[PDB]
């Protein structure tokens, strides 16, 4: 019934204008308060502010005055506003029942010096092979890609066990992650392992790992 | 503004353990509090709106309490599904959130599996080289990884990231990356040292690599 | 009397300045004594005027003593004499609106006619001059027409409308379709 | 030589025009933190019991309410009263006027605006080693005799960017709840000065007044800022009184004083109310907030229909008499404007209520049919409820800008006022035949107090004149 729909992921350069919109449904938008909350990666929820019928708005100290929250009642829509230091996931909340309840799915805003760029995939192969020990870590390095999410999967998702690490942000503003799966050394000779990388850049990468 | 702090920041607990997480308001908020549960990849879910009023679909074992400046949420019997992150929110006017409490599965100490990954030929061709030290299936999450280069400890040229706790065996895994120029890589020996779960410090290193 | 010419669908500013007086009561009225715009203290007031919707003022300059009448989406019908009535100071501005329009659409084949019609306020009699991109000129008082168009005519046609010793520039994009044997 | 006749010189009081600060008299308790009480404590004079009036005999004076300086003086006091009384959480006021930056400090490149492009163009970089000392920018709507835009150098603590300049000057300061209860304020003339008060039951605020008295102080007046409806003002001694400098001019407002007041009742803000609800027995979830109901922004202004309808009828009759019998009298809703203009805005408890007067002002009185319809509607109904809203951000009446105030904590009380007058603006204009249309008006707060001070005139007293027997 009640659904809050937030705009798609937005990628901007530092100091560039980013506006994210959340559209309300299933309740009378005008009669109920809309809330805006931001969550930084690895960090807790930070409530930006709320908007009322008369356009009267509250903001948190950090966002005080610097951010303006506007709502288009005629289209049952709300709007936000932030910056690169606040690059993160943004949630729009509503309160049709006066219980501080419903939340939106969220919008991802990535603000970085780098534009959307395809990943560079470097095979991570084992040292000594099928004589070293029981198991060997096998991986592919996805480097210098922007932004997220980026899908890295092994054998078209046939191998998912223990695969992937959380992305690391470069000082350049580029993202990189290692996708390493621990696989039995004995199997390495028989089985062929393919790392599949794709997503926003629409770039299909299939890397075979060969410990020759 | 008003500081909202909840603690502990993280609580280690087993299934069936009774867990109390306390939220503290720096100023008297009287009765205006809310509790939210959040899981990885998921938006906040409302466990308690108005720290005393139950939201339908929330199990009875969740027990709220407290008033004024001091509130606490007690999980009478902690369950695998319950495990996650928790937030306390002020509801009077400014919907400020507490620092956050993570309830995670407590287990016995697990030794990390350590691997060292030297740059690929492609990576060498790029002219930029990174060496990746891999730690797998270790608990607790805390770990020290030392990048030794030709017997020199290096920092500020390396970045590390750690995975979320595994649902299956409640362990963590750490990826540490040392990034250097081709010329720097050419220098020779690189080693990563890990210590804790294993009594002796474990150093993984690579040489020529025939 | 000040004469201001505005283009149809544009925004026109009518300037009113108090004689060495700061923020004070002012009222804009039309020829028929209809209260188009005015102020009451710090607050803006609008009358029954048709302009009610599009007529506004910049409060920021009221302190300085400037009380402009700003009309958005100006229409030929709006044409009228507007008097800013201040403290025993009547400042008269005659407002003219012109709308030069391309009748022959934009896309024409070579050998097709181009007509430009000027929508003008009643009682006006402006001279209209239009130049093609190739520099061919068409002059008239109402409808300006070119019997035949050559490919060179493609591009922007520049039209000047002159009324009361004032000129308004209209840029009209006409496309002549290139074709091959 | 003298004569048997004895001439006695008559000490005839002599009155001369003067303007001075009127000393505000009021009865208020210093202990109270109430806005008006604290203000009184800060600066007022005690009100004398039973002051009475001294009636001047055989004295006729020409009064001009519009000219009466006292109104301006009081208005200034009103402005000061409010500004200190209410501090906005956020104050928004324009800083800088029509200033647009075209060059930034330390630029050696001359930048120029191009109209045809609608864009800034690099006019040329200076060959010589000079860097712009200050922010260079153009002033909109400012033309020199040379037909050139005026250019004003700008020195700011921080460098504004090309295309910018002229901020909203956000001012952030505490806005704690402060009780605002209007207290009647008398105004007393300083020693050697007196206030001349016209005692005519019906006086239009202008012209000669035969019945004049000397009063040390004015009657007590509540400083209520109200739009459209005059609240808690003086009631007409006789029939409804309509006052305007120029009824013929549509621009001129008509101030209507009512013989009887009309009750307007709005509700919402008051002192905090403390409630505790245990819920769920305590354990498992204890003591919080439930029962959130609707929106406090909403409020209702209740005005009795019959009382209002009779009032409208009286006003309409008076208007038609003044204009002459032949044109229709119609009460219509506002054409538009800011919320304050559009609706009956007034301040209760330190918060402004915006009440929709459309229901009040929607009547035609020319025909018996209309009169019958209104009567029948009245008979079916009882009171008129006007939708009211409290906006935390309010357009400042004193000067152009926005002021922001904290939302109401709780409800439970009634904000009541007496509609003692109506402010009517007539559309007029060439085309409006057979009809005269009156719409509620406001924004010139002076009017609210002009009606109060119309009969008051401040006069200097010099040594008594001596009149010989003649």
């Amino acid at each position: 019934e009640v659904q809050l729909v937030q705009s798609g992921a937005e990628v901007k350069k530092p100091g560039a204008t980013v506006k994210i919109s959340c559209k309300a449904s299933g309740y009378t938008f005008s009669d109920f308060y809309m809330y805006w909350v931001r969550q930084a990666p690895g960090k807790g929820l930070e409530w930006m502010g709320l908007i009322d019928e008369d356009a009267d708005t509250m903001y948190a100290e950090k966002f005080r005055g610097r951010v303006t929250i506007t709502a288009d009642t005629s289209t049952d829509t709300g709007y936000l506003e932030l910056r690169s230091e606040d690059t993160a996931v943004y949630y729009c909340a509503a309160d049709p029942w006066e219980l501080n309840n419903v939340w939106g799915q969220g919008t991802l805003v990535s603000v970085s010096s780098a534009s959307t760029k395809g990943p560079s995939v470097f095979p991570l192969a084992p040292s000594s092979k099928s004589t070293s020990g029981g198991t060997a870590a096998l991986g592919c390095l996805v480097k210098d890609y922007f932004p997220e999410p980026v899908t890295v999967s092994w054998n078209s998702g046939a191998l998912t066990s223990g695969v992937t690490f959380p992305a690391v942000l470069q000082s350049s503003g580029l993202y990189s992650l290692s996708s390493v799966v621990t696989v039995p050394s004995s199997s390495l000779g028989t089985q062929t392992y393919i790392c599949n990388v794709n997503k926003p850049s629409n770039t299909k990468v299939d890397k075979k790992v060969e410990p020759k | 503004d008003i500081q909202m702090t909840q603690s502990p920041s993280s609580v280690s607990a087993s299934v069936g353990d009774r867990v109390t997480i306390t939220c503290r308001a720096s100023q008297d908020i009287s009765t205006w509090l809310a509790w939210y549960q959040q899981k990885p990849g998921k938006a906040p879910k409302l466990l308690i709106y108005a720290a005393s009023t139950l939201q339908s679909g929330v199990p009875s074992r969740f027990s709220g309490s407290g008033s004024g400046t001091d509130f606490s949420l007690t999980i009478n019997s902690l369950q695998p599904e319950d495990f996650a992150t928790y937030y306390c929110q002020q509801a009077n006017s400014f919907f400020t959130f507490g620092g956050g409490t993570k309830v995670e599965i407590k287990r016995t100490v697990a030794a990390p599996s350590v691997f060292i990954f030297p740059p690929s030929d492609e990576q060498l061709k790029s002219g930029t080289a990174s060496v990746v030290c891999l730690l797998n299936n270790f608990y607790p999450r805390e770990a020290k990884v030392q990048w030794k280069v030709d017997n020199a400890l290096q920092s500020g040229n390396s970045q590390e990231s750690v995975t979320e706790q595994d649902s299956k065996d409640s362990t963590y895994s750490l990826s540490s990356t040392l990034t250097l120029s081709k010329a720097d890589y050419e220098k020779k020996l690189y080693a990563c040292e890990v210590t804790q779960g294993l009594s002796s410090p474990v150093t993984k290193s690579f040489n020529r690599g025939e | 009397k000040k004469v201001v010419l505005g283009k149809k669908g544009d925004t026109v500013e009518l300037t009113c300045t108090a004689s060495q007086k700061k923020s004070i009561q002012f009222h804009w009225k039309n020829s028929n004594q209809i209260k188009i715009l005015g102020n009451q203290g710090s607050f803006l007031t609008k009358g029954p005027s048709k302009l009610n919707d599009r007529a506004d003022s910049r409060r920021s300059l009221w302190d300085q003593g400037n009380f402009p009448l700003i009309i958005k989406n100006l229409k030929i019908e709006d044409s009228d004499t507007y008097i800013c009535e201040v403290e025993d100071q009547k400042e008269e501005v005659q407002l003219l609106v012109f709308g030069l329009t391309a009748n022959s659409d934009t896309h024409l084949l070579q050998g097709q006619s181009l007509t430009l019609t000027l929508e003008s306020p009643p009682g006006s009699s402006p001279s209209v001059q239009c130049r093609s991109p190739r520099g061919k000129n068409i002059q008239g008082g109402k409808t300006l027409s070119v019997s035949q168009l050559e490919l060179q005519d493609s591009g922007t046609w520049t039209c000047t409308v002159l009324q009361n010793q004032k000129k308004v520039e209209f840029k009209i994009d006409i496309v002549v379709l290139a074709f091959q044997k | 030589t003298e004569k048997l006749w004895v001439t006695v010189y008559y000490g005839v009081p002599v009155w001369k025009e003067a303007t001075t600060t009127l000393f505000c008299a009021s009865d208020a308790k210093a202990y109270d933190t109430e806005v008006h009480n604290v203000w009184a404590t800060h600066a007022c004079v005690p009100t004398d019991p039973n002051p009475q009036e001294v009636v001047l005999v055989n004295v006729t004076e020409n009064f001009n309410m519009w000219k009466n300086d006292m109104v301006e003086q009081m208005h200034e006091d009103i402005i000061s009263l409010w500004d200190q009384s209410l501090k906005p959480c956020v104050k928004l006021t324009p800083l800088c006027v029509s200033l647009k930056c075209t060059d930034l400090k330390n630029d050696t490149n001359t930048n120029s605006s191009s109209g045809r492009m609608i864009m800034e163009k690099g006019e040329i970089k200076n060959c010589s080693f000079n860097i712009s000392t200050s922010i260079r920018g153009k002033v909109q709507k400012e033309y020199a005799f040379f037909y050139k835009l005026d250019i004003i150098p700008i020195d700011n603590d921080t460098t504004s960017y090309k295309l910018t300049s002229c901020n909203t000057s956000v001012i952030t300061q505490a806005c704690p709840k402060v009780s605002f209860e209007p207290i009647p304020i008398h105004y007393c003339a300083p020693a050697g000065f007196a206030i001349l008060k016209c005692n005519n039951k019906t006086f239009n605020g202008t012209g000669p007044c035969t019945n004049v008295s000397t009063v040390q102080c004015t009657h007590g007046i509540r400083p209520v800022v109200s739009t459209q409806l005059l609240l808690n003002g003086s009631l007409a001694e006789e029939e409804v009184v309509i006052r305007s400098v120029n009824f013929t001019d549509n621009a001129k407002t008509i101030i209507v004083q009512l013989n009887t007041s009309v009750e307007i009742n709005c509700t919402r803000p008051n002192n905090n109310t403390r409630k505790r609800i245990r819920i769920q027995r305590g354990p498992g979830r204890a003591f919080v907030t439930i029962g959130k109901i609707g929106n406090m922004r909403q409020a209702h202004c209740n005005i009795s229909r019959a009382k209002w309808n009779n009032t409208l009828k009286q006003i309409a009759s008076k208007l038609r008499e003044q204009f002459g019998n032949n044109k229709t009298i119609i009460f219509k809703q506002s054409s538009g404007g800011d919320p304050e203009i559009v609706t009956h805005s007034f301040n209760c408890g330190g918060e402004f209520f915006y009440c929709n007067s459309t229901q009040l002002f929607n009547s035609t009185w020319f025909n018996s049919t209309w009169s019958t319809e209104g009567s029948n509607n009245t008979e079916g109904s009882d009171t008129i409820t006007l939708p009211c809203r409290i906006k935390q951000i309010i357009n400042m009446w004193q000067k152009v800008g926005k002021a922001m105030y904290a939302p109401p904590i709780s409800g439970q009380i009634r904000c009541s006022s007496n509609i003692t007058g109506l402010l009517l603006t007539r559309d007029g204009g060439n085309s409006n035949n057979e009809s005269e249309i009156f719409r509620p008006g406001g924004g010139d707060m002076r009017d609210n107090w002009r009606s109060e001070l119309y009969k008051y005139k401040v006069v200097k007293i010099e040594p008594l004149g001596v009149a010989p027997t003649k």
